[PDB]
């Protein structure tokens, strides 16, 4: 489990959390190209069940 | 048919009687079924339900 560690320490019941967006701003967005995907599915309304509609 | 014996049968003729029986039908034995487009991405349950209905 520790092989997957990504942070140098844990939380200790008093660690103050600082918010980073303290002011409005239109976000610029960067990523790796294989980070966002779009799953898609068909809607099988061509079945013989849906008669009367094309 | 009835019958009678003898040579002279004056004013002893008989009519014809043909009775009949009546046949009808009952109410249909329906089988309703309701589905959506999602549940037709496999169609195995649909086919099995149709066969079981028959």
């Amino acid at each position: 489990q520790r092989a997957y560690a990504n942070v140098n320490t844990s939380l200790a019941d008093a660690m103050a959390v600082n918010i980073l967006n303290v002011k409005d701003a239109r976000t610029n967005v960067f990523w790796a190209d294989d980070a966002i995907r779009i799953v898609s599915q068909p809607i099988p309304a061509n079945h013989e069940l849906f008669a009367g509609m094309k | 048919s009835p019958t009678q014996e003898g040579w002279d049968l004056t004013d002893k003729a008989t009519g014809l009687l043909e009775l009949n029986v009546a046949v009808n039908m009952g109410e249909p034995d329906n089988d309703f079924f309701q589905l959506r487009a999602d549940d037709l991405r496999d169609e195995t349950a649909y086919r099995r339900r149709i066969q079981s209905a028959a």
